RNA sequence: AAGUCGGAGGUUCGAAGACGAUCAGAUACCGUCGUAGUUCCGACCAUAAACGAUGCCGACUAGCGAUCCGGCGGCGUUAGACCCGCCGAGCAGCUUCCGGGAAACCAAAGUCUUUGGGUUCCGGGGGGAGUAUGGUUGCAAAGCUGAAACUUAAAGGAA
RNA sequence: GCAGCCGCGGUAAUUCCAGCUCCAAUAGCGUAUAUUAAAGUUGCUGCAGUUAAAAAGCUCGUAGUUGGAUCUUG
């Protein structure tokens, strides 16, 4: 039975895609096909940003970020829990959760 | 598997190739 | 809409469809005379011209080619019938 | 855990609907109606039912219970719903009209009216939001 | 999909014509096999001599002895392996006695739970098996 | 249907529909009767009078079923023709 | 009405104009195209008054041909409308539903409030989509005041019309409640009805 | 590319009945139509078409009067007889009471019927009922 | 009786005079007893098939018995209905009472000339349920069903006397065979025939001419 | 893609292989290396779950919001960009009782017992078997064409 | 041992060996094989090829097949 319309990836009138390596296993994932996700943090987290500011040379000088693009194959990406089987009904919705 | 399968079957059709070239 | 009139159709519909699509086919583009600011002579050219016309005399260049309507110059009249 | 059964609320609900002019907001003159008006077989559910009773008794004369349904008291306060201003909100002194809507009313024999207040129609059509 | 056309007959006709050897049964009576190796060779009866008496196991989940005889068919030399069918007829087929054995019933096909016999025997010494069974002829 | 003699067979001529001439089965549940009441030319009451309109499931399950009685109610003159 | 007794007056474009019920928002329909008039600069449709008129009158001659009052059913689940439906019941003498549709009112005839009118007025197609659906299983018609975006699934006679704002949705059951009992012969239509439209009106819970 | 325009014609009123149209056009208008059309139309299948002239192969409008069920061509056109023809009658026309299938004999366009009175056979163009 | 339907209470109260009022006006029929008033005199039903379906639980498996019901008068009327209850009586009562509110008129033609009273099926119908197409087929008079035993016994209660069936697919389901010959027969009514072109004169519906009575 | 032959180059990776772990055993998964290969040039090979598991051409049968290209005319903003529509072309999406289907699902997988627009290839229970043999192609690996005896009452799809 | 098929038989077998009884055709009735209908499971009528067996990886291309409208109507 074919279990999407889109047959799991994002490819639509198009040969081939290039791929790339999940970020768990360096495996050969199509583009489309990955997982990705943009996760944007701070270098110091919560719990040390307190220590990290008062100690600073700086009057107000604000903690930089890591811009990261996480790339995931459906295996690794479900081992961890970044994506959930959904219902099949709930399948068919492709709005990021809140 | 088919994929063995089909493996075993082209090892196996080599063999009786070349013991059919021995008799020939 | 079952009941659509398409012997009468409203010619802002007519307008609307394709060139080729509409009830008798007739063509978007039309004819016009230019006429320059230097020279008198009017010249008769198609609003898709695709072609560099020129006036009688060489005056100056009318209409610039592209990819639908021909562009025309600075101070020039057409909308001719 | 002090949540009543079905059983409780739903022989509440229909001693109310039909014995509503009985009832009060006092548990005891309740225990004694639901006593004879109903054959209960056992005393704590009569007590179970009869303060649920009045329970519901306290929200009926502050507005109508979702499950109980009683023909004159919804028909007096549908009645005394009958509200209206001493002027109504329709007859405006001026009325603030689109061109476009001003240009409907004259194709119509409504061309010309006083009451009608021509609005300044706003320039740029950014009435969709961004996408994304 | 099809070609329907005013002149195209022979392509409806060969196609039907290479089509049909797909068909298994039409392909099965229309070449020169499953007939020389059909041991009757075409006929329905064949005469033999019986070699040896057999127990032919039956197939699960049933469980019991297939009381069969191995014959060697006079017509052609070849060994097959006939079924006595009725209840304790094989006590009346004697050793390297002539008998008529048939198909079993299918067209070169095992029947029942019995694996391979697709045959079974209908005379012996020239007297019929369900004349023996029932009593009225002897030997 | 006549019985080559005059005589009517049938058990009963059912319905068509006033939109789309389609015969509305017998159990065609989302068809509809609709009957329009007329009114006097003067007073604009009712006169005891109406128009009567059969739309088919089918029309109405399309959507075509209030273009189509809109329609019918031009040409028995219920609503205007500057409509 | 081709009439010209019954020809849209001037005190009706003045409530139909404040009600606002000439806009219809920004969606349009594909059957509700030949209502819409033009849209304006801002997204929204403008509803042709003069077609909402027309088909207002022709649902007033559907009401009127029944001849038993009770055997219409006016519905409304938004609370916009459920002040409006019980006003034109009392006026009109039609079995009101308010609240919530139960499913099964006319399929399901061992439910309590099983019913089985003979027309299904409407508010919103949308909002009341489960009376709509339900009136298919049962030979009912259907009249409903559909907006710019209302789909006409089963509908039958469509009167378009705002029927998202308050104002505009009591005014639509006061101006057919008007119409239907000038047809009866109940008022004259010689003097103004004496039932105000703000009585059919919502209001707010911060407000009554 | 459109190798039979009498299929194309039919079809387009065969769907438009199907979706309770009240008009349906048909782009490619030729002889073998509009003879088709008149065919169907002296019988009462379909009202007045209109031909649309736009010095080309033509458009028509035909008013559809909704008694069609379905009009269809029978391509290739076979050669068909005056023995032959009660065979069509029963493969085709849904019934001996009503229907009819056009022939294009050497006497015109006519329907199964006429072509029997007439006692002149040909080819098969279509059917409708 | 105690009707609980307005159509009930018209046909209880002699108001309704034949069954052809309700199929003429398309309204639903949700009393048995409406269909035992007019044609319970000669109704005659037959137990077509007796189906155990199995709902798998944990014990061992749940059966359940599904009857399928022929109800018909045999000439014009016929029905078909299905009850899949716990008791095999009671899956078939139950059956028997939506196979009479599934009753559905049979219209029968001739077939060549028209002598007599109707034998067949006026033009060919093709019924659909799942992948069984039962197609019903004019034929003689003298020529009888010329069908599967399952669709025969539909064609006599709706008193096609002659007609000539085809049919496709898994007709091993009695099933869907039955529906599908049940859908056949009711495409007849419907199918617009020359005969049936003539302007429909409208009439008032038995909930509009009676509207006094049920007050 | 892998593979094959001849040159150039071989950073990374890595069949094979070695060794270190894990295990009852691993000749595997995991780790440290590492040959061929991966790269380039020329000549072969012509096979993929080469998939949208859905031939190509043409007509017709709903709606809506987007999107890519071109064209067209309209407030306004900006120095072509944006905004609002229309037309043709295309990749898609969604809502629908258009219809179809065994169903999943499909605006096509519709217009189909109311069966015929044109045309090519191709399927006939499951195995045996893409095997045997013959021919042909290739340096080879293998490609293409392609059986039968015999065996079997199921195999399988969707839910 | 029965059983074309699904199955029956492991100590109360409605299926085998028999008695009784009943049923079917009837001076005929079984069996084996070929063959026709059943088979719309060979397809012109008239099937199929998304997932059940299936549309060549893709394109070009000869033969083959099939090809717009239009010419004497009234
Ligand atoms: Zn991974």
């Amino acid at each position: 039975t074919k279990k999407r319309r889109n047959n799991g990836r994002a490819k639509k009138g198009r040969g081939h895609v290039q791929p790339i390596r999940c970020t768990n296993c360096a495996r050969c994932v199509p583009k489309d096909k990955a997982i990705k996700k943009f996760v944007i943090r701070n270098i110091v987290e919560a719990a040390a940003v307190r220590d990290i500011s008062e100690a600073s040379v700086f009057d107000s000088y604000a903690l930089p970020k890591l811009y990261v693009k996480l790339h995931y194959c459906v295996s690794c990406a479900i081992h961890s829990k970044v994506v959930r089987n959904r219902s099949r009904e709930a399948r068919k919705d492709r709005t990021p959760p809140p | 598997r088919a994929k063995w399968r089909k493996k075993r079957m082209r090892r196996l059709k080599r063999k009786r190739r070349k013991m059919r070239q021995r008799s020939k | 809409p079952l009941a659509k009139d398409l012997l009468h159709p409203s010619p802002e519909e007519e307008k609307r469809k394709h060139k080729k699509k509409r009830l008798v086919q007739s063509p978007n583009s039309y004819f016009m005379d230019v006429k320059c600011p230097g020279c008198y002579k009017i010249t008769t050219v198609f609003s898709h011209a695709q072609t560099v016309v020129l006036c009688v005399g060489c005056s100056t260049v009318l209409c610039q080619p592209t990819g639908g309507k021909a562009r025309l110059t600075e101070g020039c009249s057409f909308r001719r019938k | 855990g002090r949540v009543r059964t079905k059983t409780v609320k739903k022989a509440a609900r229909v001693i109310i609907e039909k014995y509503y002019t009985r009832l009060g907001n006092d548990f005891h003159t309740n225990k004694r109606v639901c006593e004879e008006i109903a054959i209960i077989p056992s005393k704590k559910l009569r007590n179970k039912i009869a303060g649920y009773v009045t329970h519901l008794m306290k929200r009926i004369q502050r507005g109508p219970v979702r499950g109980i349904s009683i023909k004159l008291q919804e028909e007096e306060r549908e009645r005394r719903d009958n509200y209206v201003p001493e002027v109504s909100a329709l007859d405006q002194e001026i009325i603030e009209v689109d061109p476009d809507t001003k240009e409907m009313l004259k194709l119509l024999d409504f061309g010309g009216l006083s009451n009608l207040q021509v609005t300044q129609p706003t320039v740029g059509m950014n009435f969709k939001t961004p996408r994304g | 999909g099809k070609c329907r056309g005013l002149r195209t007959a022979r392509k409806l006709r060969n196609h039907r014509r290479e089509q049909k050897w797909h068909d298994k049964q039409y392909k099965k009576a229309n070449l020169g096999t499953a007939l020389k190796a059909n041991p009757f060779g075409g006929a329905s009866h064949a005469k033999g001599i019986v070699l040896e008496k057999v127990g032919v196991e039956a197939k699960q989940p049933n469980s019991a002895i297939r009381k069969c005889v191995r014959v060697q068919l006079i017509k052609n030399g070849k060994k097959i392996t006939a079924f006595v069918p009725n209840d304790g007829c094989l006590n009346f087929i004697e050793e390297n006695d002539e008998v008529l054995v048939a198909g079993f019933g299918r067209a070169g096909h095992a029947v029942g739970d019995i694996p391979g016999v697709r045959f079974k025997v209908v005379k012996v010494a020239n007297v019929s098996l369900l004349a023996l069974y029932k009593g009225k002829k002897e030997r | 249907m006549q019985n080559d003699a005059g005589e009517f067979v049938d058990l009963y001529v059912p319905r068509k529909c006033s939109a789309s001439n389609r015969i509305i089965g017998a159990k065609d549940h989302a068809s509809i009767q609709i009957n329009i009441a007329e009114v006097d030319k003067v007073t604009g009451r009712f006169n005891s009078q109406y128009k009567t309109y059969a739309i088919c499931g089918a029309i109405r399950r399309m959507g075509e079923s209030d273009d189509s009685i809109m329609r019918l109610a031009k040409n028995d003159g219920i609503v205007s023709k500057n409509f | 009405g081709g009439l010209d007794v019954l020809q849209m007056k001037e005190e009706d474009v003045l409530k139909f104009l404040a009600a606002g019920t000439h806009l219809g928002g920004t969606n349009l329909d594909f059957q509700m195209e030949q209502y819409i008039y033009k849209r304006k600069s801002d997204g929204i449709y403008i509803i042709n008054l003069k077609r909402t008129w027309e088909k207002l009158l022709l649902a007033a001659r559907a009401i009127v041909a029944i001849e038993n009052p009770a055997d219409v059913c006016v519905i409304s689940s938004r609370n916009t409308g459920q002040r409006a439906v019980l006003k034109f019941a009392s006026a009109s003498g039609a079995t009101p539903i308010a609240g919530r549709f139960t499913p099964g009112t006319f399929t399901n005839q061992i439910q309590a409030a099983f019913r089985e009118p003979r027309l299904l007025v409407v508010t919103d197609p949308r909002a009341d989509h489960q009376p709509l659906t339900e009136a298919s299983y049962v030979n009912i018609p259907t009249i409903a005041l559909c907006n710019t975006d209302s789909p006409l699934r089963y509908v039958d006679i469509a009167i378009p019309c705002n029927n998202k704002g308050a104002h505009s949705v009591g005014l639509m059951w006061w101006m057919l409640a008007r119409e239907v009992l000038r047809m009866r012969g109940t008022i004259s239509r010689e003097h103004p009805w004496e039932v105000m439209p703000d009585l059919y009106f919502y209001r707010d819970p911060e407000e009554i | 590319v459109r190798m039979n325009v009498l299929a194309d014609a039919l079809k387009s009123i065969n769907n438009a009945e199907k979706r309770g149209k009240r008009q349906v056009l048909i782009r490619p208008c030729s002889k073998v139509i509009v003879r088709f059309l008149t065919v169907m139309m002296k019988h009462g299948y379909i009202g007045e078409f209109e031909i649309i002239d736009d010095h080309r192969a033509g458009k028509i409008v035909v008013n559809l009067t909704g008694r069609l069920n379905k009009c269809g061509v029978i391509s290739p056109r076979f050669d068909v007889q005056l023995k032959d023809l009660e065979k069509w009658q029963n493969n085709l026309l849904p019934s001996r009471q009503f229907g009819y299938i056009v022939l294009t004999t050497s006497a015109g366009i006519m329907d199964h019927e006429e072509a029997r009175r007439k006692h002149t056979g040909g080819k098969i163009l279509g059917f409708f009922f | 009786w105690v009707p609980v339907t307005k159509l009930g209470r018209l046909v209880k109260d002699m108001k309704i005079k034949s069954l052809e009022e309700i199929y003429l006006f398309s309204l639903p029929i949700k009393e048995s007893e409406i269909i035992d008033f007019f044609l319970g005199s000669t109704l005659k039903d037959e137990v077509l098939k007796i189906m155990p379906v199995q709902k798998q639980t944990r014990a061992g498996q749940r059966t359940r018995f599904k009857a399928f019901v022929a109800i018909g008068d045999y000439n014009g009327h016929v029905g078909l209905g299905v009850k899949c209850s716990k008791e095999v009586a009671t899956a078939i009562r139950g059956a028997i009472i939506l196979a009479k509110l599934s009753i559905v008129p049979v219209r029968r033609g001739y077939w060549g000339n028209k002598i007599g009273k109707p034998h067949t099926v006026p033009c060919k119908v093709t019924g659909r349920c799942g992948s069984v197409l039962v197609r019903l087929i004019p034929a003689p008079r003298g020529t009888g069903i010329v069908s599967a035993p399952v669709p025969k016994k539909l064609l006599m209660m709706a008193g096609i006397d002659d007609c000539y069936t085809s049919a496709r697919g898994c007709t091993a389901t009695l099933g869907n065979f039955a529906k599908a010959t049940f859908d056949a027969i009711s495409k007849t009514y419907s199918y617009l025939t020359p005969d049936l072109w003539k302007e429909t004169v409208f009439a008032k519906s038995p909930y509009q001419e009676y509207t006094d009575h049920l007050a």
